[PDB]
This record gives C-alpha cells, structure tokens and sequence, in this order.
C-alpha cells in the first residue's frame, strides 16, 4: 500500500571509505504526536535472518556499530556507513513501520572494492555419455567484477545455465560457471571480461 | 469428515470370545450399511459380515453362527462379537463403512485379533555387537508374544539409517525381531548406542546398551 | 519516580464514563515494573514500545484509568466501535501508547453487585477521542421534553455494572490503565534513567 | 531481551497442507506481537502479516491474506503460519519476527524456516568428472536439496563450490571445481559428494583422460 | 465365490511411468468391481468403484477400465505416494470377494548389499540358545540368496529370513538371516560364516567369525 523505493541496487566500496543507501516512500511516514519518522534498517548477512541495525531513521540500536548512521525526513531516507569493514558486507533493506501492513525495499547489496582478468577452464565424462546427455562446463575461477557465449562449432542459444559464487574476506573475487547441456551432438566457450575475447575450445 | 475408531484386539485362547468396539464420526450408523473385513497376517482381504441400514444382518460362511454384528444408535459404534474363535480366525479386522452392500468407501484403523493357546511372554532383548568407514550394531528381540513391539534408539533420538525388520513366527510359536542402524565407525568408543524395547502386551519395557567388545 | 504507582496500585477505579486522567510530567520514570511483570492480561502498545523506551523521553504522558468488562477491553483500541468505545472512550486512529487492562475479580466485585461502576447506555452522537461525557441528563428518546423524569421514551443515560464474583471471566470487571504519550517540539518533561 | 526459535525444515509436494511454528522464549512475551516475513529463493524479504498472542488480533498484507493463516497460542507463547493447498511458488525460506507492539521496529528474529513445494520426488545425484593440456564434479539431477560436496575427505583450500541451479526436469545440478599441475602428475584427487535428502554418498575419482 | 485373479504379482516402475494391472474374474461381474490402495502398515483406501468411476479425493491420474471378466487399473505419472499394494473387489455376486493383490514397488539402479555379521552374544549364550545374525544392508534388487555356512558345510532347516519393506528414502531394501542354535551345538563347531549372492556382486560376498 505504500511504497518504498531503495537506490542503488549494487554498491561496492573500499574498505575505510563511505557507504550510501537510499530510500524513497510514496507517503510521509511521520507521525503527528511523536514527530518522528517510523523508518527502520535492517542487515541480512548471508545465510543469516536480518538484524534491525537502525529504527525511527535517526536512533541507532543496542549494539550497533557507530559507524552505521541513519538520516532523511518526509520522504527521503538515507543509511551512511563510513569506515566500512567486512563485517558490513551484507543486503540491506529499510523497512516502514507507519501502519499496516509493513513494507520493505527491494534490498541493496554491498560488495567489496583490483580488477582481475578471469581464468577460463570441460569435455563431457564418458560415463555421463553412455546416461544419453552431454555436459560441457566452462569455468572462470577468478574474476572482478561479477559474458560467456557458447560456439557451436561457431554457431551462436539457451542450453547453458550460470551459476555464480560469492566473493569472501580471502582473495575478493567472483567464480562463474556455465553447463552447457544431448547424445545427438557431440564446442568453444568466449569469454568477454575487463583485454581481447579469449576462446577456449575442445574437439570431440 | 468421517472417522471409524477401533478396540477391542488383542489375544484370546481358542474357543474364547472376544468383542470388537467401531466409533463412528461423520455419519449416521443406522442410516447406513455397515461392514467387518479380516486380513490375516500376510494373506489378503477378506469379508466377514455387514449390516444393512434396516437392520437385516449377514455373515460370511466361515463366521456363520459364531460371529454376531450389531450397532449402537446411540453411541454410534458398530460391534462385532466373536465366539468360538479359532487359529484360523487369526486376523486383523477392518471396520469399513458399505455403499449399499456393493463396496467400502471408508475403512478404519484395523485391530489386530490373535487367537492361539500360546501364553503371553515378555521379550529378552540381546545386543549386536558391531564388528572390528561403516560400522553396523543392532539389538536381538527375541521369544516374545503376542505382537507387537515398538523399537527406538536413544530414546527417538537416532532415527537415521534405522533398520526394524519384521517379526517372524518361530516353530517355537513365538515371534521374534531384529532392529539394526548404521552408524560411523569413529563413534563407537565415544558415542553410546542404547535401543528402547517396549512390549506393551506384557507390560516390558527393555533400554539395551550395546558396545564393541 | 513518576507517580505510576498511584495510579496502577490505586485503591479505586473510575467508572468508564467518567474516567480518570492523571498528568505525568517534570519526573523521570521507571518502566521496568510494568513490562517484566506478568498480571496484566493485556499489554497492547501502538506506534511506542515499552521495552526500549527506558532511555527515552517525552514531552508529556497521560494515565487514563477506567474499569469495564472483560468483553469491552477489546473495544480499548484505535479503530473500535462498540458501546464503550462510541459512547464512553474512544481512542484516536493515530494513538501513540499503551492500554494495560487486567483482571480485578477480587478487588471489583461485590456480592450481589457493586451498584458503583457505571457504563453509558445512550448517546446520540458517538465521542470524538479522548472525550469524557459525565452527563445525567435523563436521555430523550422521543419528540417529548423528560422534564428529568425517567419514563417512556425517556431513559437514564448510565446503567450499572452487576459485578459480582460469581460471573464468567468475560462477565467480571477488568481494570484498564491507558498510556499516551507525546513528542511534541518542545522541551520534554518526562524521561526515562 | 527476547529470543524466538522456529519449526525445522520440510519439503512438501503441490497440494498438501503445511502448519510451520514460531515459539518465543524471553522476558514479556506480553508486549510482544509476532509477524510473519517470507523470502524467495535469492529474493528481498516480503512481509505477511502480524499477530498479538494475548487477543489472536491478526492484520495480513492484502497480497496473503487470501491464502495463508496465522494463529497463536499464549499458552505456549507460539505463533503458527499455516496453509491449507501448497504451491510450487510457496518454495522460500520463512522468517518471524517480533515486535514489542504495532507500528515498531521488529527488535527480535527467529532463526528462519525453510519450505519447498515442487512436483518432483526424491531422486538422488549422478556424479560425473569435470582436466586438460582444474579438476571438477558434476553433481546433476537431484532433488530435494541441499546437496554437500567435499574435497579429499576434508582438508582441501581452493575449493569453489557453485550454487545449485535449478533446471528445467525439476531437478538440480551443483559442480565444484579445485585449481597447480605439479598435483596432476601423481596426486590423486577424490570428490566426495553427500546427499542426505536422499542418502546418497559417491566417492568418484577424476582422472586425467 | 467367484475367484479375482490379479496380474502381475508384483510390479516394478520408476517414478513418473505408467503402471497398469489387471483383475480377471471367474464370472462377469458387469462393470461390478471396486480398486482398493493399501500402504504397508494402513488400511484400504476405496480408489474406483463401478470399475470405472473416481472416488472423492483421488487425484485423476488414477484410471479404472474394463467391464465383465476383464478389468485394468491404469496409474499415469508414478509419485512415490503411489506405491503400495493394490486389491480388486468384486459385488456383482454373494459373497464379494478380493484379489491376492498386486505390489507396485519402486525401481532404482541396482544396489550390491552390505553384509555384516553378529555373533550370538554372551548374555544369550547363559540361557543355553545361541542366534547368530547375519544382516544385508540397502541393496536392491530384493531378490538375493543367502546360505549358512558352519565350519565350510552348508546349514539347512534352522535359520529365519526377515526383509524390511523399502525404504522411504532409498528405495532399497535389508534383509536379515538369524541361525539359532543351542549352545552345545553352537559351541561344537569354529568358523561361522555368511555367503550372500546378488546381482550387484561381482562374486559372492562371505563374512565370518571364529568362536
Ligand atoms: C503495586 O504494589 C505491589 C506490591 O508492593 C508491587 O509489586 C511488587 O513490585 C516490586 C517492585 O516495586 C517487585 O520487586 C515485587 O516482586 C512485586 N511483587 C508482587 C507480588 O507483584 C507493584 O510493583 C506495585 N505497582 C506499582 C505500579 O507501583
């Protein structure tokens, strides 16, 4: 019922530096006896349910790092984290709590701030050949930031799927893999990452 | 919602009677036909008697004489008193709902009836020591009766890679059973395995511990 | 502190119609003895919360007390109608606060009635919020004048509640404290430690 | 403070009916209303409905209230989110939180419970190699999940293990990749690949062709 | 009584297939014939009745066919719920009568079985009786060959075979062979041992124990 508009959806920020999250609502969100916005910020680190780091927009929770920071009125909301460490890589939403039914932002992902070039890698197993399909996987083991295109034999589509990694505290980068997927055929895979499309191929 | 609940199973003696309770939810039983079906242990179905929603009463040729089927209007529970029960008449009896004498819409839970000279006996409960990857340990349930016996490892705990084989009548004339897990071979010294028997029948309540020897 | 204590550990309660309200202001105030304790049967918080709100502050707070059925403790809320809520108090949509409401069977009720916690029957036009109606006035229920006399067409506005200790739990009386507070821009009198 | 802790995992097929618990454990569970918060899979958190445990007062988002149900019991200070027809679109993870009144910030969570509805049965992984002139398994075609895939029985450190995707027979497929040539001269390398959902454990060994 | 002959005695189809079974009767019956579901443990659930109308509940891959002395049950898109023992009843004449039944089970690749073995325990060995246990673990097909072999000499007469339906997430089965003995004949031999034939063994797999 009312909305609530999140910007960027990606941002990624060197370490010791500041972060933004903005957040736009459709309505204003204060109240008339307690004059203060009923706004709040929530942290979703990986694998783990959202904290509440920041409510009423401004006051900052029990426990919460000095660093997090809240602020914004009406309709403009903004969460400020400056000095950022690992710990704060995480999906952020901010949420209102004005009346029911409560709404959230589409979230906003912070990543990590060099650029690698990635190391392109598969002929399918023999065994998987006798099951009556063919795999071929390409891989890039290691690669930032987060375009593979699939030559058969140099004829360009949907028989691949991409599944992507997550980068860590060790060595921030990004791990993609593409399966190509039939015993009726059966091969290169290009690879465009920032400095030339490299092409790796395989003959039967 | 219909519901059909059943009583009354258990061991009799040969030539002895027993009666078996049918609560009835979800319909009225004298509007209605109403059927006893037996299943020996292993064999098939089998009809016994019905019913009929005017109160005429039927009974199967292997039961006529013996077997008396009545209904309770007010309690809403159909019975079925057995008489003169024999070996054969060893069976679990189903209490099923009849559309018009032509087929059972809806069954109950089954009571299991055991007619044998055979005494009630508590069983003994042996341990499996695994041997010297996988390691493999069970506990030995053996020479009780009648049926039938609930097995748990750790107290419900260990349900994973559980294995209770199926009683067998021995010549002896008493069952016996076997309840095997599949564990890792690191945990033997570390981790205790201990299996809960319960015969309620003869009122046996047996925790086993087993260990390497 | 602030005198919360006077009023939830009062000796006696206000009929509905004319409930109390106390002004708590210029004191700073200890929440931990409501929200830890467990003999309130209900503890309904809209727009505020009592945990959390120990290190706050605010510019003034208001203790409505008043003492109805267990039934109408329901009808204590923003957006309720009923008889309590229309005619004897009302709550605004936008409340910021608290109603704590439990049972008071054994102080409340009396062998054969209490005769003395009234509730408003009649009312032409519903109560705006946070409005107290203490008017006898005998209710006209017709084109004739009552000249203050009950008759035909012609009601006491307040009826009486039969509290007695042999009722039902919805039947027995529940003594109901309501909690608002406001932030207003200006200097703020009641705080927490 | 106050503390919540969910009901465990289940995986239901399209049709049949699911009840998921939330029992809060703390100090004023009294002041504290329950609400129900679902996450797609890889999605934003989407908001449910709320509930007060002392009155089952229950307000649900105009875009749930048609076909969920939510219910308490301040007996055991528990809140139930139920269906009654599950849907391939109810595959999620599910969240309740707590809040110590309406119109507040959700102060406490519950660990999450997670739900998946799919036409498909329990069939196990079929593990096929993934080298050249950078080993690798292909773990294709299981369900349910979570499929665990190891290294060498522990130990190895450059294991980069992709998410599970989902294709189009209804069934997953995961593969894993480990990168030094000077360990494909003798080094022998073994995946191990655990599939509990379906008791499934493979050992291969991947060899150089 | 008219006999229902069901065909066949057990079948075997992976999941997502076609299952059909048959139910011949020795008299027609016209159409007189119900379908009962019967899951290990429960009681019969009514599937069809009139030999070709659904009844409430049953989902609409569940198809009866057939009228007079032949009758078929088709099931279209095997989930693993539908697996269990299917019986035919016929009320076209006194007294109804059922099938021997049908079990549809579910097929997977072929399992080679872990054999394990338990020498009786000394408790037992006080009361005079000696069991020794010997166990086939998760294997599949459930068609596997066990013999008792005592001091390399083929025992017969005295042991107990006990297979545990399939399992509810592998769909494989156990089977356990118990040997009972007395004590003095258990004590008048040395080597005790297990030999289990299966399909998925390339040789026959034998585990022993000394006294
Ligand atoms: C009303 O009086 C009672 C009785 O003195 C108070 O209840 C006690 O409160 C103290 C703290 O003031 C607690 O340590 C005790 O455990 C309480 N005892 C019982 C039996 O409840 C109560 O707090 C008073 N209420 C107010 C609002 O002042």
């Amino acid at each position: 019922d009312i909305q609530l508009t999140q910007s960027p959806d990606s941002l990624a920020v060197s370490l010791g530096e500041r972060a933004t999250i903005n957040c736009k609502s459709s309505q204003s969100i204060l109240y008339s006896s307690i004059i203060k916005n009923y706004l709040a910020w929530y942290q979703q680190k990986p694998g783990q349910p959202p904290k509440l780091l920041i409510y009423w927009a401004s006051t900052r929770e029990s426990g919460v790092p000095d660093r997090f920071s809240g602020s914004g009125s009406g309709t403009d909301f903004a969460l400020t984290i400056s000095s950022l460490q690992a710990e704060d890589v995480a999906v952020y939403y901010c949420q209102q709590y004005y009346s029911t039914p409560y709404t959230f932002g589409q979230g906003t992902k912070v990543e990590i701030k060099t650029v690698a070039a990635p190391s392109v890698f598969f002929p399918p197993s023999d065994e998987q050949l006798k099951s009556g399909t063919a795999s071929v996987v390409c891989l890039l083991n290691n690669f930032y930031p987060r375009k593979v295109q699939w030559k058969v034999d140099n004829a360009l589509s949907g028989n691949s799927q991409e599944s992507v990694t997550e980068q860590d505290s060790k060595d921030s980068t990004y791990s993609l893999s593409s399966t190509l997927t039939s015993k009726a055929d059966y091969y290169a895979c290009e690879v465009t990452h920032q400095s030339s499309p490299v092409t790796k191929s395989f003959n039967r | 919602q219909v519901q059909l609940v059943e009583s009354g199973g258990g061991l009799i003696q040969p030539g002895g009677s027993l009666r078996l309770s049918c609560a009835a939810s979800g319909f009225t039983v004298s509007s209605n036909y109403m059927s006893w079906v037996r299943q020996a242990p292993g064999k098939g179905l089998e009809w016994v008697s019905v019913i009929y929603s005017g109160g005429s009463t039927f009974y199967a040729d292997s039961v006529k004489g013996r077997f008396t089927i009545s209904r309770d209007n007010s309690k809403s529970t159909l019975y079925l008193q057995m008489n003169s029960l024999r070996v054969e008449d060893t069976a679990v009896y189903y209490c099923a709902r009849d559309f018009g004498d032509f087929y059972f819409d809806y069954w109950g839970q089954g009571t299991l009836v055991t007619v044998s000279s055979a005494s009630t006996k508590g069983p003994s409960v042996f341990p499996l020591a695994p041997s010297s990857g996988t390691a493999a340990l069970g506990c030995l349930v053996k020479d009780y009766f009648p049926e039938p016996v609930t097995v748990s490892w750790n107290s419900g705990a260990l349900t994973s890679g559980v294995h209770t084989f199926p009683a067998v009548l021995q010549s002896s004339g008493l069952y016996s059973l076997s309840s095997v897990v599949t564990v890792p071979s690191s945990s033997l010294g570390t981790q205790t395995y201990i299996c809960n028997v319960n015969h309620k029948p003869s009122n046996t309540k047996v925790d086993k511990k087993v260990e390497p020897k | 502190l602030c005198p919360f204590g006077e009023v939830f550990n009062a000796t006696r309660f206000a009929s509905v119609y004319a409930w109390n309200r106390k002004r708590i202001s210029n004191c700073v105030a200890d929440y931990s003895v409501l929200y830890n304790s467990a003999s309130f049967s209900t503890f309904k918080c809209y727009g505020v919360s009592p945990t959390k709100l120990n290190d706050l502050c605010f510019t003034n707070v208001y203790a409505d007390s008043f003492v109805i059925r267990g039934d109408e403790v329901r009808q204590i809320a923003p957006g309720q109608t009923g008889k309590i809520a229309d005619y004897n108090y009302k709550l605004p949509d936008d409340f910021t606060g608290c109603v704590i409401a439990w049972n008071s069977n054994n102080l409340d009720s009396k062998v054969g009635g209490n005769y003395n916690y009234l509730y408003r029957l009649f009312r032409k036009s519903n109560l705006k919020p946070f409005e107290r109606d203490i008017s006898t006035e005998i209710y006209q229920a017709g084109s004739t004048p009552c000249n203050g006399v009950e008759g035909f067409n012609c009601y006491f506005p307040l009826q009486s509640y039969g509290f007695q200790p042999t009722n039902g739990v919805g039947y027995q009386p529940y003594r109901v404290v309501v909690l608002s507070f406001e932030l207003l821009h200006a200097p703020a009198t009641v705080c927490g430690p | 403070q106050m503390q919540l802790v969910q009901s465990g995992t289940e995986v239901k097929k399209p049709g049949e009916s699911l009840k998921i618990s939330c029992k809060g454990s703390g100090y004023g569970f009294i002041t504290y209303w329950i609400g129900w918060v679902r996450q797609m899979p890889g999605k934003g958190l989407e908001w449910m409905g709320i509930i007060y445990p002392g009155d089952s007062e229950t307000r649900y988002s105009p875009s749930f209230q048609g076909q969920v149900t939510i219910s308490a019991d301040k007996s055991i200070n528990t809140a139930y989110l139920q269906w009654s027809s599950l849907k391939a679109s109810d595959t999620a993870i599910y969240y309740c939180a707590g809040g110590s009144g309406i119109s507040t910030p959700l102060d406490v969570w519950g660990q999450g419970t997670t739900v998946a509805v799919s036409s498909a049965s329990t069939k196990g992984p079929s593990v096929f190699p993934l080298p050249s002139s950078a080993l690798g398994c292909l773990v294709k075609d299981y369900f349910p999940e979570p499929v665990t895939v190891s290294w060498n029985s522990g130990a190895l450190s450059g294991v980069h293990t992709f998410p599970a995707v989902l294709q189009s027979s209804g069934l997953y497929s995961l593969s894993s990749v480990v990168t030094p040539s000077s360990s494909l001269g003798t080094q022998t390398y073994i995946c191990n690949v655990n599939h509990k959902p379906s008791n499934t454990k493979v050992d291969k060994k991947v060899e150089p062709k």
